[PDB]
């Protein structure tokens, strides 16, 4: 079968020419096969023999099929490809389950032949010559090139949807009741008619593709749902993740570990309980991948854990469009949140959970916020709409924090809901001087060279302090004043010090960070009831 | 209509921009506005091979009602060949501002650099395989377009030009400003005549506009109390010793003296004499912007935004640091009380009038803002038909506390 549609303009890269890589060696056999198949293929007009005209060559292959035990081709486009005009995108993004509209019934077109159906552009077909060689290492050998659309060439997938979306173009505007989506070979229609309605419609599909010399199946075909479609499962009514299967052995390398730690790392998002800590472990310090690692029972009963989890097949729902979409957030623990959005209750569309990385700085309210972001990016691309937030925060939490933050930002319309544990302020620097409270003038400093400091204070109560400090930086040393003057401080504090990474501890008071030296500050900070926190230009008088 | 042939800049390509999910809500209206503008022929559809992309978003301006498209040209701009500003307009006192661009689909643009203009409508869910589209007229909020557009423009403003030398008409891509010292009544009426004259060549051109002149860069005020505690002294310190960058005037010994001794924050200090004069001298040297500061045509303009909270947000216009060209507070539009974002886009906004205006260029934004966050809302809000440069830093304490500290009238009018 061969379409009368345009063909695409087609030309290589700037300035590069044809391939022209040389022909492997076959055994009589092999020989044999590529003959009948290619002098086949040459009938049916998908393949042209040339004459020696053209000096470029690609290298064919043959080998026994897949449960077949009879000879099968494939062309090696490598070098072609590399040489081929780059297409602007194959779609790069697949339709997710929980974005589809609940359809009474679909039908899913297997639209694989017609690759060899669409005419490839003339002037380009030069380019895909190759030849069938000669036992006798002869003069000359059976050459050909491609007339259609070849199986692997770089541009094939990308013509074969553009030609496809032009003959379904017609269809679609006289029968606007009815969904096509458009994956590579295959064409899922879905609607709402009567089986009978649905059934022939679908036929005048086919009869539509089959004028444009698209060959489909008949009797409406091969699959039936459930869908298998990649990795998921897709029913009339919900849609259901493939079963996770974990390798139950009891012997267990670095590798199998890492990848063991792969899938259960995927199935945490929507497994809200999977947990790998234990797993991780197992790769310290690995000098092979092929290492055997001898799991500790923390181990064991942590993959045995997980393994009830995976027990439960989750499934979620479809995508109605005159229901709100509703997406609540949980707190899971420090830089871990869970999500769940949804239109009725417990019906679940889509579900997930993000895991952050502390950094030089950060709290949580302002995790919320990226999540909530997130959340919403991913929304606009599945439902082309933002989702009304549950989360589990106070307004007046979220007003104190945003309204004094050095960077603009915004969560979208949401509601609080009561589900602990509440996203909270650990702690609130003051916006002026305790009165009554003793004042901490703290200063610190070390030799870059030696790593050798000296950090300590003195109040304005007389007390004071200093330590001196091996290997260590003049950051840590600032840090450390700050930190030693919390520890002998009292309930409530004033700390003045000429630290520029106090500075940005004022400017965003964050309840994490990388170093350990902060993460000791900030939980000082947390047990304390007034802290001031003051900065004055260093290497000057105030002291 | 004859063509000139549009290059890009000496071994550059093609842009080829991601597109940007976009709602439902607003992939209809450019489904419909194209499929419009297909019929009128002023674009055509185009296959995959075409490489090059450009994203398109839709936006509603104040006072409309009706979807408009706006495309990030940016990119194609950039690499687009290269091919006058006067002075009056920035003086004048008041400036309206008129949207030409329609004009520029009557024009039609050089084939073979039609590829350069490819555009895709995204699908929900992509569902299915965006929508691929390409000019065949002048492309509103390309560069070339009015540098293309140019001989028809003059000739069609002519007329008003001659017959209303006392109004100053400048042209910065879709906008057309045109300003007047003329009392409100008159200015207002000359512009509905300005208006009048060019819906008869054809193209519909839609408190009053602008006011140059009521923009007066205003200095940094020190606060003055009765007596002064040892924090107070160290704020003030503290942004004295910063200041210094921008006027090196500016001494603080004084104070620090009187900032010497292990002292309770809340400890009141009396201002030494020596201290007073110091103090005194600083207030006299920042009365006024620092000399020399002089705009250089050839480099880049660069705007700083800071969020001072409360709704309020300061900014800078320079091009070397410190060495400031223009500063200024901006207050929260009246209603935008809910989210930074909006009164982030609209302040960016006003600023680029601002920098058209006076130096006719778009200054790069430094914005206070994770990208994440902008990228996905700053449309929502956008009602400019030009989109300038920005990048997203971590903005320094200092910076903000200092111009904190800028003037404000006893009573604004
Ligand atoms: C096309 C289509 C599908 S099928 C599908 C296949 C691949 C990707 C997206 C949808 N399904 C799934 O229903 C299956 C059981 O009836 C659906 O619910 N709506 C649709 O419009």
């Amino acid at each position: 079968p061969i379409s009368p549609i345009e063909t695409v303009p087609v030309k290589l890269k700037p300035g590069m020419d044809g391939p022209k890589v040389k022909q492997w060696p076959l055994t009589e056999e092999k020989i044999k096969a590529l003959v009948e198949i290619c002098t086949e293929m040459e009938k049916e007009g998908k393949i042209s023999k040339i004459g020696p005209e053209n000096p470029y060559n690609t290298p064919v292959f043959a080998i026994k099929k897949k449960d077949s035990t009879k000879w099968r081709k494939l062309v090696d486009f490598r070098e072609l490809n590399k040489r081929t005009q780059d297409f602007w995108e194959v779609q790069l993004g697949i339709p997710h389950p929980a974005g589809l509209k609940k359809k009474k019934s679909v039908t899913v077109l297997d639209v694989g032949d017609a690759y060899f159906s669409v005419p490839l552009d003339e002037d380009f077909r030069k380019y895909t010559a190759f030849t069938i060689p000669s036992i006798n290492n002869e003069t000359p050998g059976i050459r050909y090139q491609y007339n259609v659309l070849p199986q692997g060439w770089k541009g094939s997938p990308a013509i074969f949807q553009s030609s496809m979306t032009k003959i379904l173009e017609p269809f679609r505007k006289q029968n606007p009741d009815i969904v096509i989506y458009q994956y590579m070979d295959d064409l899922y229609v879905g609607s709402d008619l009567e089986i009978g309605q649905h059934r022939t419609k679908i036929e005048e599909l086919r009869q539509h593709l089959l004028r444009w010399g698209l060959t489909t199946p008949d009797k409406k075909h091969q699959k039936e749902p459930p869908f298998l479609w990649m990795g998921y499962e897709l029913h009339p009514d919900k849609w259901t993740v493939q079963p996770i299967v974990l390798p139950e052995k009891d012997s267990w390398t670095v590798n199998d570990i890492q990848k063991l730690v792969g899938k259960l790392n995927w199935a945490s998002q929507i497994y809200p309980g999977i947990k790998v800590r234990q797993l991780c472990k197992l790769l310290r310090g690995t000098k092979a991948l092929t290492e055997v690692i001898p799991l500790t029972e923390e181990a064991e009963l942590e993959l045995a854990e997980n393994r009830e989890i995976l027990k439960e097949p989750v499934h979620g729902v479809y995508y109605d469009p005159s229901k709100d979409l509703i997406a609540e957030i949980q707190k899971q623990g420090q830089g871990q949140w869970t999500y769940q959005i949804y239109q009725e209750p417990f019906k679940n569309l889509k579900t997930g959970k993000y895991a952050r990385m502390r950094g030089a700085h950060t709290n949580d309210v302002k995790q919320l916020t990226e999540a909530v972001q997130k959340i919403t990016t991913e929304s606009i691309v599945i439902w082309g709409k933002t989702p009304k937030f549950k989360l589990p925060i106070q307004k007046e939490t979220w007003e104190t924090w945003w309204t004094e933050y050095w960077q603009a930002t915004w969560i979208p319309e949401w509601e609080f809901v009561n589900t602990p544990p509440l996203v909270k302020l650990w702690y609130q620097l003051e916006k002026e001087p305790i009165v009554g409270a003793e004042t901490f003038y703290v200063d610190g400093a070390a030799n870059r060279e030696t790593k050798l400091g000296k950090a300590g204070y003195v109040t304005n109560r007389g007390r004071q302090k200093v330590v001196t400090l091996t290997d260590t930086t003049n950051q840590k040393t600032e840090l450390q004043a700050i930190y030693l003057a919390l520890q002998d401080s009292g309930l409530e504090v004033n700390i003045v010090t000429d630290s520029q990474y106090a500075l940005g501890i004022i400017q965003a008071q964050p309840d994490q960070s990388e170093s350990e030296l902060v993460n000791q500050i900030i939980e000082q900070l947390i047990k304390k009831e007034k802290v001031y926190l003051a900065w004055v230009p260093a290497h000057k008088g105030i002291g | 209509i004859e063509t000139v042939p549009v290059k890009l800049k000496p071994g550059m390509d093609g842009p080829k921009v991601k597109q940007w999910p976009l709602t439902e809500e607003k992939i209809k209206a450019l489904v419909e506005i194209c499929t419009e503008m297909e019929k009128e022929g002023k674009i055509s559809k185009i296959g995959p091979e075409n490489p090059y992309n450009t994203p398109v978003f839709a936006i509603k301006k104040k006072d409309s009602t009706k979807w408009r498209k706006l495309v990030d040209f940016r990119e194609l701009n950039k690499r687009t060949q290269d091919f006058p500003h006067p002075a009056g307009l920035k003086k004048k006192k008041s400036v309206t501002v008129l949207d030409v661009g329609d004009a520029y689909f009557s024009v039609p643009l050089d084939e073979d650099f039609r590829k350069y203009t490819a555009f895709t409508i995204p699908s929900i869910n992509n569902e299915t395989p965006g929508i691929r589209y390409q000019y065949n007229v002048l492309p509103q909020g390309w560069k070339g377009s009015p540098a293309i557009f140019q001989s028809s423009m003059t000739k069609i403003l002519e007329p008003f030009r001659k017959q209303n030398p006392d109004i100053v008409i400048y042209q910065y891509m879709d906008d057309l400003y045109v300003g007047s010292d003329l009392e409100i009544g008159q200015h207002r009426t000359k512009i509905e005549e300005l208006r009048q004259h060019l819906l008869r060549w054809g193209l519909t051109t839609p408190g009053y506009e602008l006011h140059p002149d009521k923009w007066t860069v205003q200095p940094i005020v020190l606060p003055e109390k009765d007596s002064w505690t040892v924090n107070d002294i160290q704020k003030l310190v503290g942004k004295l010793n910063w200041a210094s960058q921008i006027y090196p005037g500016i001494k603080v010994r004084q104070l620090c003296k009187l900032l010497r001794g292990t002292k309770a924050l809340t400890e009141v200090i009396p201002l030494t004499e020596e201290a007073e004069l110091e103090l005194a001298e600083n207030r006299e040297i920042l009365k006024e912007p620092v000399h020399g500061v002089y705009y250089d045509p050839s480099k880049d303009l660069i705007a700083e935004i800071q969020k001072q909270g409360q709704g309020q947000w300061t900014y800078q216009i320079y091009q070397e640091p410190f060495k400031n060209l223009k500063t200024g507070k901006y207050a929260r539009m009246r209603g935008a009380h809910t989210n930074d974002v909006k009164q982030l886009t609209e302040a960016v906004q006003k600023i680029t009038t601002e920098s058209i205006v006076i130096w006719g260029k778009t200054p790069k934004f430094k914005l206070p803002i994770q990208k994440e966050t902008w990228e996905t809302w700053w449309t929502e809000y956008w009602q400019a038909t030009w989109i300038p440069e920005w990048e997203f830093v971590n903005t320094p304490p200092l910076v903000k506390l200092w111009y904190q500290l800028e003037k404000e009238p006893i009573v604004g009018a």
